[PDB]
């Protein structure tokens, strides 16, 4: 058990489209 | 437009420039659920039983992407029951619709999914979980009430309950047969 | 916007 | 006997308090679960905006 | 007559209720316009009435009478059952 | 309408599918369940329970 991490970028989508 | 969907629901569409589209049910590699987004990772991982890989560097040109205005929606609170006894795809607002005409939409409707003699127990668990943020202590009691008349002994209340409903017909005309004896038997001891 | 940090094992 | 006559007078005495309160307990229960459900229908329901941002989860 | 026993149970069942009584007499009158328009104007004007004079206090006093029924019947068999036994207990 | 006798043909070897048999059972009422909508409605699952 070693701390590794991966990096996760997340956006929104206005109304859905 | 609303509709129904199975649970676990997952959707994960590759778009082209590497990134990923997802909307899903539940969490995973730390995306929130309910929301869609599009999703970038800086190193190959497996999210929702399939491998998200790392995008091969690009070259910044002019772009020509939209920009749509933001935009809040408000919703019936029972849309979820009300999508459910349609069972197709149907149309539960406007963009621009007032509370007043949102509201009396579904109302009649609604009010008509009236308790029943053959499904308290089933009943009385819709309304719990149509309680439950607008009042917990009651979700709670509702919840236990329904548990009772369905566990509890092998159901024998919830039996009882329901027989003891269908009969209120029969029991009133035995009832009024009474008083009409009651009467009579009074008014023959009167000197 | 949203910058996160998922955990992967490394036994 | 006299105990025998007095034990029927007494049980039957229990055994009506004993519907009349059975009759009183089902009378509330539909009258309160009906109007909750009234309530339910008119509330204020949820609020969406596609902003992400507002969900993160640590 | 098939084209009548088409939606008539459906439409029966559309039957008033203790919630919406003052909406649903706004449709009632609707119907009844072109067949009875005296009936109509009738219906129409109770109905606003429910709705508007005052602030529709009537309105919500009939749709809570109406919610209580059970518990009114509940207690009137109660007078009943002292009534009796309380006149029986006059007789010599 | 007239179904006719077909030509005689001749045997090649054979590409076609055999898909898996399959018993499936149905709601007591599934037509009167099917009436009250008046549209094509899901009434069961393949591998759903009594
Ligand atoms: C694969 O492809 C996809 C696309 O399909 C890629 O995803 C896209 O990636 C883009 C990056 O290249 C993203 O763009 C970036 O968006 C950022 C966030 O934008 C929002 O927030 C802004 C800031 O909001 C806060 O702060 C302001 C004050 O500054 C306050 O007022 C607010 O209340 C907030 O507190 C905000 O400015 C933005 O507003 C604009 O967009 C929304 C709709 O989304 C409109 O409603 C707004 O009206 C506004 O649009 C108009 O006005 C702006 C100028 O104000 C114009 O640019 C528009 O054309 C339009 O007229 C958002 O709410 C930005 O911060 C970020 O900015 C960078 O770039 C600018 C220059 O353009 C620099 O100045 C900045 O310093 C910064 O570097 C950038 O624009 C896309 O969002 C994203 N698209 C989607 C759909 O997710 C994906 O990356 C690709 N993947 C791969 C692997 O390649
Ligand atoms: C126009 O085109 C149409 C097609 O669009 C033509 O219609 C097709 O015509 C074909 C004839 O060329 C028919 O094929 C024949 O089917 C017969 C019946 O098959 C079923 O029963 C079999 C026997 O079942 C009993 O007995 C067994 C024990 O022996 C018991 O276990 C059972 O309980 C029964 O009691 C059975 O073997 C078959 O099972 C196979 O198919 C079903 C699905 O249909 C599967 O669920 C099974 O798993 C199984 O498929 C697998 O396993 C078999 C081997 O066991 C493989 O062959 C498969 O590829 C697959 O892996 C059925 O339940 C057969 O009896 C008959 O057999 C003849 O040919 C074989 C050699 O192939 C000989 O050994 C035999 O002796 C015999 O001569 C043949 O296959 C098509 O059914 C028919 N298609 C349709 C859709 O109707 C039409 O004729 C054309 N018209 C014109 C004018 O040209
Ligand atoms: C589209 O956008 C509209 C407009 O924003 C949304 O409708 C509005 O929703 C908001 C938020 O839910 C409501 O806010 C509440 O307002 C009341 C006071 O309302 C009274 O005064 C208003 C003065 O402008 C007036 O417009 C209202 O008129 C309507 O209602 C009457 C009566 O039914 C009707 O006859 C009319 O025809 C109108 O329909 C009304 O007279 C206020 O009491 C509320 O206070 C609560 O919230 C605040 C803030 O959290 C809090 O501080 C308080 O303690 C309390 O908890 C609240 O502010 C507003 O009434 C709605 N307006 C209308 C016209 O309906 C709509 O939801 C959006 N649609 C979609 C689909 O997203
Ligand atoms: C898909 O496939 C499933 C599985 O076959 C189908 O569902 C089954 O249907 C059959 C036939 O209609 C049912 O058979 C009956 O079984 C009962 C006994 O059931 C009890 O014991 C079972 C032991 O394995 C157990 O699985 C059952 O559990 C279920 O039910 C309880 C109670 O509601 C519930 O709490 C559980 O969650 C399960 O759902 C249960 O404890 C037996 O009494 C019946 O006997 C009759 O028939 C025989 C044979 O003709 C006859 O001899 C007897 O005299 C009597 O007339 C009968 O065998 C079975 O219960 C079903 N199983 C389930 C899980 O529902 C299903 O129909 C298929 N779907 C589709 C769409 O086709
Ligand atoms: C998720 O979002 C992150 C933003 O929070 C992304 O990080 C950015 O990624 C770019 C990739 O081009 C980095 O640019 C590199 O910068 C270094 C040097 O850093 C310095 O100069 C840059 C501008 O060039 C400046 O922004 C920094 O502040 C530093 O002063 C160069 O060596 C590279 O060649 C390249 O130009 C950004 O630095 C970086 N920004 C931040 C704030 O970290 C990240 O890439 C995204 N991840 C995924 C998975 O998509
Ligand atoms: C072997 C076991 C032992 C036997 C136990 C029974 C002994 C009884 C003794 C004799 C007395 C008989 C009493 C008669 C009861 C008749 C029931 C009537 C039911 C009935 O008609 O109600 C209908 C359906 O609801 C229903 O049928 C729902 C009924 C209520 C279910 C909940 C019961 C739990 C109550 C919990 C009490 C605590 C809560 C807080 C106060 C709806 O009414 P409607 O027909 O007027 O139509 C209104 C519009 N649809
Ligand atoms: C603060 C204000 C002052 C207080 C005023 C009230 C004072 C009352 C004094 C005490 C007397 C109490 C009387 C008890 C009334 C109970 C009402 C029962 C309602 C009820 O159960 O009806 C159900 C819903 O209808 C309804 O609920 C609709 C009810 C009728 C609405 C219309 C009222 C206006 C009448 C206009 C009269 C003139 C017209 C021409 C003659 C349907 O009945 P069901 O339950 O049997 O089910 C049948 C199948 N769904
Ligand atoms: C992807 O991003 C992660 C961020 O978690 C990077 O992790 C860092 O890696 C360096 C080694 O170069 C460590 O010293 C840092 O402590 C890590 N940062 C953390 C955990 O915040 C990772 O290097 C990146 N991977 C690639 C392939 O670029
Ligand atoms: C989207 O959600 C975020 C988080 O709720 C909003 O960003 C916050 O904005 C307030 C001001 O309204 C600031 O005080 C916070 O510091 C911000 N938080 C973060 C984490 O940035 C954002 O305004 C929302 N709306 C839009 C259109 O992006
Ligand atoms: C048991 C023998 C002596 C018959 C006596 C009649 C009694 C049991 C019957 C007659 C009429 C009945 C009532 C008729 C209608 C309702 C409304 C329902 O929503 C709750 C029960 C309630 C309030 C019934 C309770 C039982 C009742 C009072
Ligand atoms: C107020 C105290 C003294 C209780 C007395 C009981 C009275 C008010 C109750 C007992 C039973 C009730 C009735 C029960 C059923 C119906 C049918 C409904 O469609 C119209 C009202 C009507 C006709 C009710 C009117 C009020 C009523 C007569």
């Amino acid at each position: 058990p070693v701390p590794k991490y991966v990096e996760v970028n997340m956006t929104s989508i206005p109304q859905g489209v | 437009w609303a509709e129904a969907v199975k649970e676990p629901f997952v959707q994960v569409n590759p778009l082209k420039n590497g990134s990923y589209l997802v909307l899903a049910s539940s969490t995973d590699c730390q995306i929130p659920p309910y929301v869609p987004s599009i999703v970038t990772v800086n190193e190959t991982t497996s999210c929702f039983g399939l491998d998200f890989k790392r995008p091969l560097v690009a070259e910044e040109r002019l772009s020509f992407e939209p920009r749509l205005p933001n935009l809040q929606l408000r919703l019936p609170h029972l849309v979820g029951i009300i999508a459910k006894i349609k069972g197709i795809k149907i149309e539960v607002t406007s963009s621009g619709e007032s509370i007043k005409e949102q509201i009396e939409r579904a109302k009649a409707e609604l009010l008509r999914l009236d308790i029943h003699e053959g499904d308290t127990p089933a009943w009385i668990q819709q309304l719990a979980a149509a309680t439950k943020d607008v009042w917990p202590a009651a979700a709670s009691a509702l919840q236990g009430i329904g548990n009772f008349l369905s566990g509890t002994a092998q159901g024998i209340f919830g039996t009882a309950f329901s027989l003891l409903g269908y009969l209120k017909p029969i029991l009133i005309g035995v009832g009024v047969i009474l008083l009409v004896i009651l009467i009579f038997k009074i008014v023959s001891w009167i000197p | 916007s949203l910058r996160m940090q998922h955990p992967v094992p490394k036994y | 006997y006299t105990c025998c006559a007095t034990s029927s007078r007494v049980l039957a005495w229990i055994f009506l308090v004993c519907i009349l309160l059975i009759i009183v307990l089902v009378s509330c229960f539909v009258t309160i679960s009906r109007i909750q459900w009234n309530k339910d229908i008119q509330v204020l329901g949820p609020v969406i905006d596609w902003n992400v941002t507002q969900r993160a989860v640590y």
